[PDB]
RNA sequence: CGCGUCCCCCGCGAGCGCACGGGGUCGGCGGCGAUGUCGGCUACCCACCCGACCCGUCUUGAAACACGGACCAAGGAGUCUA
RNA sequence: GAGUGGCGCGGACGCUACGCCGCGACGAGUAGGAGGGCCGCUGCGGUGAGCCUUGAAGCCUAGGGCGCGGGCCCGGGUGGAG
């Protein structure tokens, strides 16, 4: 007589609506807690540095955990050992960018391609605009644009990464599930640097753009993003 | 009564050295000789007015011989008050060094 | 049920 | 009072010129009908600047406007009145076209029927 | 039953309200505002009676129709659009109509109409320009403003009054409406010396005069 | 400019049988439907085998 | 069955006419006149035809009967509808929906009938 | 979804700081008058 | 931000409407039109700017001071059997 | 998911399934390989109640077009039997 079907099908419709709101609140509060964490992280690096200066000692801050490697040289006339490493870093095209976590095994893979890459230690804001503007998820081996959180919740939710902010937190603060969340990101198709490069061929230290730009990759991310 | 358009010379096409892109023209507007001064002229309507053999209809009049290719100043070319313009027909090279009329008709003041 |  | 098509979109064409054959200008023995140059040193084959263009698949017309006439219809070629009733249901999409070797008296039948069935004809005044 | 209150959160920036949804819950008082849980018209016939059909099913279908299209959101009609003015075009300002038959003429701005077109009366006495519309883009706003603030511009001369009805002959209404506004502005443009001569004169680009150079 | 090798980007398996026999080609229509619609991996293997050559589906003795 | 003798007819029938990147079927009971499984008018047990009358005026609606389908001379049962447009189109809608007779040809038949009624109307 | 709250707070803080800056400048003008 | 109940610290409310919200719409207009005018992209001729050496071939390398080709028509070269 | 218990006769389009639709990435190329041609030539079996002296083939064409192209279809002229 349908009155029970009509009522039951509306309860199901409603049960998924309240379930969304609860997820929508979690995603809201997770991001509010992350704002509190990035404050405390940024503020402690100042705090630690200050009390060291007050004592007359030095505070050597932690060697950085997270690099943003951009490929600056093209596809033509590249040594086989350099070819192999650049495609293990997923830098198969000029002005492609990937997040790479620093360890001993990674830093010797970034000196082997030094002429061909420009990398540094990206800012928090650099990780934001890269994940928001240029952020494409690798979903079913397809480059699909991060337009809803449920693209990120369906691939990465088993690692409790259920929204855009959870991904940004996992990259910037190199978490236990950095590998999976970073491999989820497609290598960033960045545009040519606006205002120009200094000199592609030579190393940054000798007035070029190749090699390690510690703080200074963020000047070029904002230029290229 | 008076002239309501500013004197621009069609200097040439947007080109490399060994490649020219005819879709964009390079205007030289009289008086403006820096990227500073060319802020006024961006988005302004600009006409290549010429006259041909056959009488073509004239809107708000009887058929004259005079014809137009209507363009738009797009942005500042170079460092010295040159300006790029883009026309509804790629300008003929007949007009290299000839007068086009950058109008104040799309005003912003 | 809380919003009843 | 011409027949209008159902929809009349913008027939955008990536090229309007013919892909004329390499050195069809120089010789009369060479027709304009395109042949891919397979010469070892051929400027056209190996894409030197300012040479004759080679037809790629890239120039391929939009599938929504492909084979579409300037009037917005596509041709269907019609030999008699029995091949018009084919089009009395694809009426606003496809226009009839009477074949060259169809007689003067038989066009007068086809054109007159096509007007009844509201079918557009590309050559309705072609013998008389 | 309830008259609509105007939104309690003031607009801080477009889209973002000034008050959070906890402050707004408080402001709306939703702590005491909680609630629990045609076609056929029978006409008689003079038989018996008939049941006539409102919106009867169609008599002709074409060989093919077009499919209903997807739904956008930000695409209003022109009646519902937001109308911009510049900071320069304020009531009283003297414009330079650039494009019209009245090209290069110095013309007094009255009011922004409800089509975004300016109402403009460079007095018919001086310019030979009537109660007329112009477009903002096709007008230079000059930094020469009369005090127009005291005038009574009639309501009835609106956008539907200047709309081309289809020989054009001047209605005796349009001559009365001219003079009623023309008589309020003309003694205010004479209060400023040498101004009526300026409005009578026409704007030209003479040699050396480059529009970018002259600020005005 | 991307450093990809296109040598193997085209997978060289059968989408359909090479045969024009209609009775097989109706059984393919039936298992085109059942393979992709049923969650059963059986129907995927049967469809896959209806494509294969005389030599790839050899005779099974009693 | 229909699905079998489609696989014979789909390409090599006498009624099939390919040219100008278009495909048509000149079959005596195809409403959309196009080479299609659904619209083919020889192959199904249930078939709706719509032709102009033996006179100049009206539409004949050809229903194919359920029973004798190896029996061409008695298989098609024809009924002339010579009424106003709205009732000619109504009768065809009732025939197809309220007999359940091949009810996915319901709209093609109406659009065809509508285009036949348009045809036998005097020109301006 | 929390971006809206963060932006509202940022704009409000900027407005309050600008008002404080204007007040400090007024105090400076009074000091210059003294 | 009901409370019927649970203990350490002391399962469907109804409406409406606005929109930075899953790819453009206008519920905005204005000119012109029968012997001079409109459109026609392509094609005929001409002009101008940029580019632009002559093909085939063997060759590490051809515009080559390498060879074959004055021009046009028709013919003209992986076949059949085992 | 299912069984015993506490008024108005209405609804676009589709699906040549060898078809239609969606999403992603990609595109140099000699020698060479493979595929698809509703590319073209000539004959044969079928087939189109095809076309044709009220003008076939062929040819010419500052005509109207279609296809990325191979090519093709229309107009106009010529021609006279396919």
């Amino acid at each position: 007589n349908f009155a029970e079907l009509k009522i039951k099908r509306l309860r199901k419709k409603f049960a998924q609506k309240m379930l969304r709101k609860a997820r929508r609140k979690l995603i809201y509060e997770k991001a509010k807690h992350y704002h509190k964490e990035y404050r405390q992280m940024y503020r402690t690096e100042i705090r630690m540095a200050r009390m060291a200066r007050k004592a007359g000692n030095f505070y050597v801050p932690a060697e950085p955990k997270l690099a943003f490697v951009i490929r600056i040289r093209g596809i033509n006339g590249v040594s086989p050992k350099v070819r192999k490493v650049l495609q293990l870093l997923r830098l198969r095209q000029i002005f492609n960018g990937t997040f790479v976590k620093l360890n001993k095994a990674s830093i010797n893979m970034l000196r082997i391609v030094e002429p061909y890459i420009a990398w540094g230690y990206p800012n928090l804001k650099s990780v934001n605009e890269l994940i928001y503007k240029r952020g494409y998820g690798k979903i079913n081996k397809k480059r699909i644009a991060l337009t809803d959180n449920t693209l990120i919740a369906r691939s990465l939710g088993k690692y409790n990464i259920i929204c855009m902010e959870d991904l940004i937190h996992e990259i910037y603060t190199v978490g236990k599930h950095f590998k999976e969340a970073n491999n989820f990101l497609w290598p960033f198709k960045l545009s040519s640097p606006r205002g120009g490069m200094k000199k592609k061929t030579t190393h940054f230290v000798e007035g070029g753009d190749a090699g390690n730009r510690e703080d200074q990759i963020n000047r070029l991310i904002r230029r290229m993003n | 009564s008076g002239r309501l358009w500013c004197k621009a010379i069609f200097a040439g096409y947007k080109r490399g050295l060994r490649n020219q892109r005819e879709h964009t023209a390079l205007l030289k507007i009289e008086g403006v000789y820096a990227r500073d001064e060319t802020e006024f002229y961006l988005g302004k309507r600009c006409a290549y007015v010429y006259k041909a053999k056959n009488n073509t209809v004239t809107p708000g009049g009887k058929p004259n011989k005079t014809r137009v290719i209507w363009g738009k100043v797009t942005r500042a070319h170079g460092n010295s008050g040159m300006v790029r313009a883009k026309f509804r027909s790629n300008l003929p090279a007949k007009a290299i060094g000839h007068r086009i009329r950058v109008m104040l008709y799309p005003s912003r003041i | 049920r809380g919003l009843r | 009072a011409a027949l209008r098509p159902l929809v009349k979109p913008k027939i955008v064409k990536k090229r309007t010129k013919k892909f004329i054959r390499h050195q069809s200008d120089r010789y009369v023995k060479i027709k304009r009908n395109w042949r891919k140059p397979r010469g070892i040193d051929n400027r056209v084959r190996r894409r030197f600047k300012g040479q004759i263009l080679m037809p790629n698949i890239g120039y391929g017309s939009n599938k929504k406007t492909k084979h579409m006439l300037p009037s917005g219809f596509r041709k269907f070629l019609v030999h008699n009145v029995k091949e018009l009733e084919v089009l009395l249901m694809c009426n606003k999409s496809y226009c009839a076209e009477i074949a060259h070797n169809v007689s003067s008296k038989n066009r007068k039948a086809i054109v007159e029927r096509a007007a009844q069935l509201a079918i557009r004809v590309t050559n309705p005044n072609a013998r008389l | 039953k309830g008259k609509p209150h105007c939104s309690r959160n003031p607009v801080l920036v477009r889209g973002i309200g000034r008050y959070s949804r906890s402050a707004m819950y408080s402001r709306k008082a939703l702590y005491k505002r909680k609630y629990a849980a045609l076609a056929t018209v029978t006409k008689p016939v003079g038989g018996g009676t008939r049941v006539v059909k409102l919106r009867k099913m169609p008599r002709y279908y074409p060989t093919e129709d077009v499919p209903r299209k997807l739904l956008s959101h930000g695409k209003k009609p022109f009646s519902q659009h937001v109308r911009k003015l510049r900071a320069s075009i304020t009531p009283g300002t003297i414009l330079i109509i650039l494009t019209g038959r009245h090209r290069g003429k110095r013309v007094v701005f009255l009011k922004q109409l409800s089509s975004g077109l300016l109402l403009v009366t460079g007095p018919l006495s001086l310019n030979r320009v009537p109660l007329r519309r112009t477009h903002q883009k096709f007008v230079i706003a000059t930094s020469t403003k009369i005090d127009i603030s005291g005038v009574k511009i009639p309501k009835h001369l609106t956008d539907a009054y200047f709309k081309k009805k289809k020989k054009y002959e001047i209605t005796e209404q349009r001559k009365v409406d001219q003079k009623a506004v023309d008589s309020q502005i003309l003694p205010k443009i004479k209060a400023v010396p040498q101004l009526q001569g300026y409005l009578r004169s026409v704007f030209a680009l003479t040699n050396g005069v480059y529009p970018h150079k002259l600020v005005f | 400019g991307v450093d990809i090798l296109h040598n193997k980007d085209r997978k060289v398996w059968r989408k359909e049988p090479k045969s024009q026999d209609m009775y097989l080609r109706l059984l393919v229509k039936l298992y085109r439907f059942l393979a992709r619609h049923t969650n059963s991996t059986f129907n995927q293997v049967v469809l896959k085998r209806l494509f294969m050559s005389r030599t790839k589906r050899p005779p099974l003795s009693l | 069955s229909a699905h079998l003798q489609w696989m014979v007819v789909r390409n090599c029938s006498s009624f099939l006419i390919k040219r100008n990147k278009q495909t048509y079927s000149t079959e005596p009971n195809n409403l959309k006149a196009r080479n299609s499984f659904r619209y083919n008018g020889l192959i199904h047990r249930k078939t709706v035809g719509v032709e102009p009358a033996a006179d100049g005026k009206g539409v004949v609606v050809v229903m194919k009967r359920r029973s004798g389908q190896r029996k061409p001379a008695t298989s098609y049962v024809r009924t002339t509808i010579n009424k106003n447009a709205r009732a000619t189109l109504s009768s065809i809608r009732h025939m197809i929906r309220k007999n359940k007779y091949h009810p996915d040809l319901r709209m093609a038949a109406i659009r065809r009938a509508s285009a036949i009624l348009r045809s036998q109307k005097p020109v301006m | 979804p929390y971006a809206k709250t963060m932006r509202r707070n940022t704009i409000l803080r900027q407005a309050r700081n600008h008002k404080l800056r204007v007040e400090r400048a007024a105090a400076a003008l009074a000091a210059k008058s003294d």
